[PDB]
């Protein structure tokens, strides 16, 4: 055989490629090193992230690298379209995309910058996966409740509140009106605040709230831990006690925890609440990384009941556009592409489960109308420091964003433009609701920029 | 006892439940309406009054069975439903109707 | 030893061999290939079933095939009857006798068409197998129901519906005076129903309607599944919520996975209904196949607390005469032969308890008269879109469904002709009960 | 509502329908009840395998009947054409497939005889599936055997032998050169053999044969019985002989307890052999029942490694054209459609594992050509009373048609038609075989009657 | 409540009763009378009025039997019931009187 | 000691071998060389004699080596090997040259 | 009667009671006709002559043994020691 | 080294060994013979010469078959055999021939 180094582009570069409908596509924003073509950077990522590497190897011809080469067969601007052949991948298995896709071709040399856009995954691999163990239309039967977003709300402060006060806040918020609250993702099992007394302690708080308000509730328990055993072992305790839901932290546990977890909890008969603690690690920079939009579909592809996305007009950033993409390419059963969006791939989800978009941090009452307006009903509307931040308390503050939501969504069901007329519907709502008013009054002057 | 979406807000008058009923119907969902003396979270089926309104047409229809359900159960929580057989889903669900009783606590 | 092919006849067939009482007979109706004779396509049958090959192997003198071979010991007409040793077989398995029984026999090149239409199961091998877990007496002391056929029926659409409307049918039909009702063969667990969200909301109904009308109520929660382990887990949780029932396809899921399921539900307290969805692929066509009374030997066998048995009359065929052969094959301790219905052999249960009958399938309240007068009390009507399709919904339908049969019912017992009289007696019910009159109106004129 | 009893046809059958990529289709020969018109039968076995039943309920107004029923598209001849949505059917589950394909369609007075003669399983529900645990190359890999069909036997009589004479006809096989030798599909655990008996008689032949012999040998130790925990149980002490193989009835058994058995082979190493036992009681009429090619679909799904085919020439029937193509429906990546064989739809694999056919049933020496040029190389060819009926027993017997299938293979390696000059090949081998002539001579009189 | 067999007919007279009884002796089953104020879904054990009448041998005895336990129990509900010792279970349950 | 496949038959001819390669080159296969002197069922990975033949265009080169390496080799079993990397799986396996005390017990 | 499988409930029927009864002064159970149907719920034994003779590979002879002696007081390792020497003889 | 049945008497004559197939024959059992190089308690199924035989009829044609065999493998260990099918198990086996 012919041994040396040949450019990667000789062999993983092919722009007459066909991709097949089997294929997993992915589109690459490359910034090349000065000096190396766009072509050999491109060829350099389908190589090294497929089945090459620096010099020729004798065994490569033991196998047919026709059949499993990955192919750049298109580059349009900076962007590099890559095909992977559907043999190269573990059936079911999320890590395995990662360690191909994105395992070490962000290192290399030859190119400086790399940021993962997209991917499009084929059904015939998508298939390979359960997706969400519940869905938008379960969850809202179990829940009966309709017609609205759900309200939430994380506990504060994050860290440093016991067991027992942990309790008594999560009570009056529920029997305000909010639906769900939540464990901070960064509350796990510590000295202040052991898992299994929060457990107990929160489930005799929500048991109380619904009986009081005669509205069903949940608080989603955090089983993020150190280890798989014990986040299973806190699952188990959570449906014990009778909890509709748990929570967990899926990047930071990781996506082979991840998959025990969403394995167990639908044996349990769990909701599975998903945090995407450590994203903005990956997908802030639009030079290099991962886009949270190909984060989004993996989660549901493993099965994650609920995921954050954002809220475009809070304290976290999200771009409206793109975050608009990400909720269809969570909720909706076929997705188009729009590269303005940032979609450079149609999704098909070939009857996968919709997974409830959930819109938290930095929001209040003022939020309401823009939210209900980019969301529609299907989603989760949380209030954390907007609920406890009341200057009347939490079951004041879960009255206010309660109320709120309803106000907004009567409006726009009877044909009004809550946009345009946002903030005179909920100063309508708040001459019957003190609560509002109040919620109104202390946060009017609280705004943070927004990007379209 | 609160009653889920719009309980929240002061009672509905029989205008701002048409209106309601209106959106189900301008979207093509199918309403309905279902009451109960026995309002709870352990509670996921109502009595129906009658079927769900598959052949219902306008708003008015469907208010002239409120009003017939309403005599009918004057002790009884009544509720407006709209169904989206499409998702297999109710897309809103609130109530129109509560007893005497519930205000006077 | 000597090496060859020989005739099957020379070994396979005696017709002086008298049965024993431990024996295994079947009785296989033979199209042979032309030019084969009767005899030597038995003999093919009987060999090829028990220890025989194409030809002769030294290893035979290793055994004594007098003791083991199975023997074609009589032909009349094209049905040959063959005797097995009772040493063939593994204890209490179905999958061994269909393995010998029903194995190859089937494609032999010899024998162009083969039907398997009954079989003597001695007693000896009957004590092998538990037979059902619950049994026709205990089920009525359990329901504490006695004194009528039991009503049922199919939810419909047979899927399409969410776990949360599927319920609200059932919680319609068992208020409205349905016994029960059932998932559908085909619904197991899928993308627009998973069955935790069934199960869940159907035992609310279940029990919403127990306490409203007094009557004890159950509901067939279907664990066919696509593993045996999985069946099990959803028998479980069906345990678990407290439900009377648990249903299983026994075909499709097939007799390994049936007889875990069928330990199960007695360890777990659990009455099993049994669909025999699948049956009429193979039992239907008199040529070719397995006849379903030997289906319903095995069920029995196994252990199901009912299995369908068809109607007659409604839109599944059915052959009258068959049709009560089986349903004393199912119910009584004794079942003596007879060739007017197709009963080959005398049947001993050897004191396994009977199985209920279940008569469904496009039948209507027009049809009562005459499914009371061929089952009698023991046996469950089904009625999906006989209860679904009323004009006035589920409620209303299965009012009418069970006010026909309990007037019916009520007829016979006061010494009325239920034939001669059946439009009478329905219409004199119907004077008391709408539901009934609208019911008898809308399917007047559909007859199968 | 409108209630009433309707003909079938109104709702079932649409041939403007287009069937989707994720529908799965089925091609039904249909017979019906004279006087009622094709169309009516075709829209029947379409509503009553789907969502339908024989009078309009209010419930299908609660759900999306366009979006789930099944419709026969395509009448042409005697063959419906029915397309049936992907949300019908449960991830994984024959069961379920059977139970809507085939529940209660066959037994309608409407339609008088019905037979199943294809399904195109679509890659959307086909990837639910595993395939085959080990495949016929990595099971060529772990038998060290390659350019030839293997060799293998039934062990005769079926029953009435001990546990140790059985383990010494395997002996005698296996030292004399069968690859593998097998139970009898009805030898499970009986009063003249105990199944672990057997299973431990047996492996010590079995290691004997292999270091005498120098070669790989299995048997296929027979793990059928009559509950799925003891099948179970079977198959775990086969594994701790370290035997290679077990073997199944995976009709007579049932799918559900095969899947099962299918998880724990895969978890033990073992590789799994299936017997095709009671599928002619389903598949043998031309006018009612499930054509073979169907449940070969349905074993390579689940995954057995070997199904038996036919042999066209043996004691059991089979054509040649309908058995070439079930040939190709195991063994190939994709397979068009060909109604000549009997294959109505194309049937892509989308990289599930290929099964070993296993050619079994009346064949000896004077066959071995014919085999060769109908099965190739990818093909167990199993003597059992062609072994142990040999003139000199099971050893000799076994030698002669070792030698048979590698004269042929050398033959034609070399360029020669083993067509015309198959017994010509053998005769050529017997001059150095005295085994073999004794084989050719005894059964030279022995045919039975082929169909093409 | 309902109380099972023939509980969605009409409440029956007493000549409707005596033909269910009549029927019960004509098949050789053992007629018997049973009662209870906690009628439901929970009792399975109804108090017995007696024994079961194994030597009934005409209708009106056990008319008599029913007469006097409806005298003895106005607040109760009482049944007819008919038992099968082959089988070894009753045949025929239902309710004769209501409160 | 059998040598899986062709060894049922009589020892091959260098005629014979080398049509067996040409078999593997008409087809566009690879042909290789491997030898031992531990040939049994617990060795999967005899000695390469070289790396497979990729390069390989005539019988004749293939027999050449198959003379190399049974001239080096003469105590050891030598196996001609044929593979198609399309499928990745040997598609013929045979020996081609036994050592002198194999025929000899 | 009886329990399928169960020697136990034989004699809980047959000899359970019928023993001691004032009627009967003494009883004695001479034998006992088990028919087919009720043994086929038994296994047997788990080996067998023939299988134990194919595992030992023992054929032609009675088989020989030995109680060890002492019954009682012999330590483990002195056990052995006469086992050793019993079987090494040809027990 | 201890090969079993008659180990522990001296060495069988011809004689002897004749007798022993005798009373096989006698029986109506099957003799045989075995032979192995490698006895011991590992090995449980010795080399058949030929097969059981079946249709043997005198003693004198099985000690012609074990005089071939100890010709053909005098290194061996030869055993002859007594079957009976009827048990299905080997009703006599011992050592004829020592190398
Ligand atoms: O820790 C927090 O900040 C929150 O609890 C918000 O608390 P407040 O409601 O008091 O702001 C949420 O975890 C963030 O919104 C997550 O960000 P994202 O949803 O973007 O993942
Ligand atoms: O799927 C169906 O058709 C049914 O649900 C009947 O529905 P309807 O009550 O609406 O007719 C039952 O499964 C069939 O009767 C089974 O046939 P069999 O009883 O002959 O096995
Ligand atoms: O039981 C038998 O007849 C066999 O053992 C063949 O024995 P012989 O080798 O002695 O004929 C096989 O199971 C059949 O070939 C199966 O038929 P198919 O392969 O068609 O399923
Ligand atoms: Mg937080
Ligand atoms: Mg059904
Ligand atoms: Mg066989």
């Amino acid at each position: 055989y012919e041994a040396g180094v040949r450019p990667y582009r000789e062999t993983y570069y092919d722009p007459d490629y066909e991709p097949k409908d089997t294929d997993l596509l992915c589109a690459f924003r490359i910034t090349p090193k000065p000096g190396v073509p766009m072509e050999e950077a491109a060829a350099a990522v389908a190589a090294e992230s497929s089945t090459g590497t620096w010099t020729e190897v004798w065994s490569n011809l033991l196998t047919d690298l026709e059949r499993y080469k990955a192919r750049c067969y298109r580059i349009e601007g900076d962007v590099a379209y890559i095909a992977y052949p559907l043999d190269l991948f573990e059936e079911g298995s999320i890590v395995n995309i990662m360690s191909s896709i994105v395992g070490n071709v962000f290192g290399f040399k030859a190119v400086q910058a790399l940021r993962l856009e997209d991917m499009r995954i084929p059904v015939a691999y998508l298939k390979t996966f359960p997706g969400p163990p519940t869905g938008i239309q379960v969850e809202r039967d179990r829940l009966n409740k309709y017609g609205r977003p759900l309200l939430g709300g994380t506990i504060k402060p994050k860290l440093g509140l016991s067991a027992k006060n942990y309790a008594r806040v999560v009570y009056e918020c529920l029997r305000g009106g909010l639906d769900t609250t939540k464990d901070d993702e960064n509350l796990n099992s510590q000295p202040f605040n052991r898992w299994r007394d929060r457990f107990l302690y929160v489930m005799e708080a929500v048991r109380k709230a619904e009986a009081e308000t005669g509205e069903r509730k949940g608080h989603w328990l955090n089983v993020t831990a150190g280890s798989t055993e014990e986040m299973l072992k806190r699952a188990e305790f959570a449906a014990e006690l009778g909890s509709r839901y748990i929570m967990v932290d899926f990047l930071t546990a990781g996506f082979a925890a991840f998959a025990s977890v969403r394995r167990r909890a639908e044996e349990l008969g769990l909701m599975l609440h998903c945090h995407r603690a450590m994203h903005a690690v990956f997908d802030r920079q639009p030079n290099h990384g991962i886009h949270f939009r190909v984060l989004a579909k993996w989660l549901r592809m493993v099965g994650g009941d609920h995921v954050h996305t954002g809220t475009v007009v809070g304290k976290l950033e999200g771009d409206r556009a793109e975050t608009l993409g990400i909720a269809d390419l969570l909720r909706e059963d076929y997705v188009p592409a729009d590269p303005g969006r940032g979609l450079f791939f149609d999704q098909d989800w070939a009857g996968l489960k919709p997974v409830f978009p959930v819109a938290s941090g930095g929001i209040h009452v003022w939020h309401v109308p823009d939210l209900v307006s980019i969301f529609g009903d299907d989603a989760f509307f949380l209030f954390g420091g907007g609920t406890h931040g009341h200057p009347r308390g939490s079951r004041a503050g879960a009255t206010a964003n309660r109320v709120a939501v309803e106000a907004v969504v009567q409006a726009r069901n009877e044909g009004r433009d809550i946009l345009a007329e946002g903030r005179e519907i909920l100063e309508e709502a708040a001459r019957s609701c003190p609560e509002l008013r109040e919620a109104m009054e202390l946060w009017g002057d609280v705004k943070f920029e927004v990007e379209a | 006892m609160h009653t889920e979406t719009f309980s929240y807000l002061p009672p509905l008058t029989d205008e701002e439940i048409k209106k309601q009923v209106e959106y189900i119907l301008k979207n093509g969902w199918i309403p309905g309406i279902e009451y109960t003396d026995e309002p709870g979270p352990h509670n996921s089926y109502w009595s129906f009054w009658k079927l769900p309104f598959f052949n219902a047409e306008t708003a008015e229809e469907v208010m002239e069975e409120l009003e017939a359900c309403r005599e009918a159960n004057p002790d009884c929580y009544i509720k407006i439903t709209g169904y989206d057989n499409i998702r297999q889903g109710q897309v809103l669900s609130f109530v129109a109707y509560r007893p005497h009783h519930h205000h006077h606590h």
